[PDB]
């Protein structure tokens, strides 16, 4: 009945921003320290409280968002922020009230013939907003010429590859990410530290 | 189902195109064409792809463009090693692949070569098992165009003769070979045999002897 | 140090059902789209088909759809295509090729994964009423060479010292007679020095039937 960080962190393979994976974590104890007290990651910032005493509070729900994005972009999961990853993919409220994990997966999510499994979306109408998903492909038009399903001038693919190679810098390299979220709404705690 | 002229040929040093033609729904629709050089008797090495891509070791010398409904692959510098098959491929709209018809590339200007006939009389074994053939081979040849004739000691042969058609090697010359099938009693019967080749207006010959 | 070899081909008559298979070494075979793409004696390339990382996303030719079934096993790293109904103009050699890029994981990853490296060798499909002979094997003594006679179908193999003899080594192609049989010659010129005291052993396999074959090659 422990709470299974596991399965996310330790995942064979994550989602990509645009269709980023959420995990719900309900009607268990969850051990704050397996994640917390670890040397693994390379960012790890919260907004709503402190992670050392994450143990000491308690929530309706959490939710572990988790996606891979380039280290340049690591910037952009926060509460505020602006850019391609925040405006189209994976946006945070500005009252957000959990953490930021990142790491890199370069020996993971890296191959010598481009990495392609992992995309995102580059054209959008408007902003998402908080902790919407865009899954859709409808081809972006960008001109007053319109896209009737064709994809041609003016009128774009939506989703873009990173193709991720072993050779690229640290900024282009991949990062595994993962936001947790925690609310604390109108119903009961069913999620709580030991 | 993608257009591509069947062969071009160009001198060394020039640059040479292949047009590869499709339609909206494939090459004039997406980004997504990729090109192969394939050698005789060796699988396709992709040189080119996402239209203009070139991979990591492939020469500087191969360079891929689009236009329209017709993608070009483009070789600056042609060397004689550039002679082989090219075919174009790309992403269709209903998620396929189609190639096309493909192109031989010849590379003018190359040196004539005579052949290099080998001939052989019938094994003992075989001749044990009451059959005999005689095998003529001819190889390091250029141009590609060989004729063969049998003399059976000094008078033609029509009978019993299978030659094949000229095959390309991998140094850019050809390769062929012709076979003589008689009776024990017909190669016993004769003073000797004769494969002669004429290539190019000049012959060469091999005979063999009974022994 | 990446590889793939593909087996199962040979003589099927005009309706029968043949599986191929690719083995595959050397990369993670569960993320990348796998293809078939096939080549007629003489003729240009032709795509088959392609299956996704789980198998769920499947794309047929024309030519070929209602009649070939692509599949995967990712825990034995193996693609497969069941050919039925074959025809004639089915004859080809069948390459397996993997996407340079690894898209697998989407029904998306198509577009990435319409570009191929690396391929196998092929294998040699022969759609044919015509049934399996298998060769007779002489020494061609003195250059000495090895006439493999009067089989069918295509293709033969020949190596010389099990394949430890390349140098000097020129298999020639093989001759279609009248009969509708094949026979090829395959040539080594040794030095006339060593004619008499090395050792050369010319090997032929012929797969459609069973037939493996070495024979010594000494001057008379
Ligand atoms: C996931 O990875 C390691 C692998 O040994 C495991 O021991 C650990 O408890 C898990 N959780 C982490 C690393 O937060």
């Amino acid at each position: 009945n422990l709470c299974p960080f596991g399965e996310v962190f330790n995942a064979t393979r994550f989602a990509s921003v645009y269709a980023w994976n959420r995990k719900r974590i309900s009607n268990c104890v969850a051990d704050y320290s397996v994640l917390y007290n670890s040397a693994s990651f390379s960012t790890f910032k919260c907004y709503g409280v402190s992670p050392t005493k994450l143990n000491d509070l308690c929530f309706t729900n959490v939710y572990a968002d988790s996606f891979v994005i380039r280290g340049d972009e690591v910037r952009q999961i926060a509460p505020g922020q602006t850019g391609k990853i925040a405006d189209y993919n994976y946006k945070l409220p500005d009252d957000f009230t959990g953490c930021v994990i990142a790491w890199n997966s370069n020996n993971l999510d890296s191959k010598v013939g481009g990495n392609y499994n992992y995309l995102y979306r580059l054209f959008r109408k408007s902003n998402l907003k908080p902790f919407e998903r865009d899954i859709s492909t409808e081809i972006y038009q960008a001109g007053s010429t319109p896209c009737n399903g064709v994809e041609g001038f003016n009128c774009y693919f939506p989703l873009q590859s990173y193709g991720f190679q072993p050779t690229n810098g640290v900024g282009y390299q991949p990062y595994r990410v993962v936001v947790l979220s925690f609310e604390l709404l109108h119903a009961p705690a069913t999620v709580c530290g030991p | 189902a993608l257009t591509q002229p069947a062969s071009v040929s160009g001198s060394p040093g020039q640059s040479i195109t292949i047009s590869c033609t499709g339609t909206s729904s494939d090459v004039g629709g997406y980004n997504y064409v990729s090109w192969y050089q394939q050698h005789p008797g060796k699988a396709p090495k992709l040189m080119i792809y996402e239209v203009s891509n070139r991979p990591s070791g492939v020469s500087n010398r191969f360079s891929g463009s689009k236009s329209g409904n017709t993608a070009s692959l483009t070789i600056s510098g042609l060397q004689a090693e550039d002679e082989a098959d090219y075919y174009c491929s790309s992403y269709t709209s209903s998620s396929n692949v189609v190639f096309g018809g493909g192109t031989m590339l010849t590379v003018l200007g190359q040196p004539k070569a005579a052949p290099s006939v080998t001939l052989f009389p019938p094994s003992s074994e075989e001749l044990q098992a009451n059959k005999a053939t005689l095998v003529c081979l001819i190889s390091d040849f250029y141009p590609g165009a060989v004729t063969v004739a049998w003399k059976a000691d000094s008078s033609p042969v029509k009978a019993g003769v299978e030659t094949t058609t000229p095959s390309k090697q991998s140094n850019n010359k050809y390769a062929a070979s012709s076979y003589l099938s008689l009776t024990p009693e017909q190669w016993k019967s004769h003073r000797s045999y004769s494969c002669q080749v004429t290539h190019e207006g000049s012959t060469v010959e091999k005979t063999v002897a009974p022994t | 140090q990446v590889q793939l070899v593909e087996s199962g081909g040979g003589l099927v008559k005009p309706g029968g059902s043949l599986r191929l298979s690719c083995a595959a070494s050397g990369f993670t075979f569960s993320d990348y789209y796998m293809t078939w793409i096939r080549q007629a004696p003489g003729k240009g390339l032709e795509w088959v088909s392609y299956i996704s990382s789980s198998g769920s996303t499947i794309y047929y030719a024309d030519s070929v759809k209602g009649r070939f079934t692509i599949s995967r096993d990712n825990a034995k790293n193996s693609l497969y295509l069941q050919m039925n109904s074959l025809r004639a103009e089915d004859t080809a050699v069948y390459y397996c090729a993997r996407a340079r890029g690894s898209s697998g994981w989407y029904r998306i990853g198509t577009r990435w994964g319409n570009w191929f490296d690396p391929w196998g060798q092929g294998t040699l499909v022969t759609v044919s009423s015509a049934s399996t002979k298998g060769p007779s094997v002489f020494p061609l003594a003195p250059a000495l060479g090895c006439l493999v006679k009067d089989y069918f179908p295509e293709p033969v193999t020949v190596s010389w010292n099990s394949g430890a003899l390349t140098s000097g080594v020129h298999t020639f192609p093989a001759v279609l007679q009248s009969s509708g049989l094949y026979s090829l010659s395959s040539v080594v010129t040794v030095p006339s020095s060593s004619l008499g005291t090395q050792t050369y052993i010319c090997n032929v396999n012929h797969k459609p039937s069973n037939t493996k074959v070495d024979k010594k090659v000494e001057p008379k």
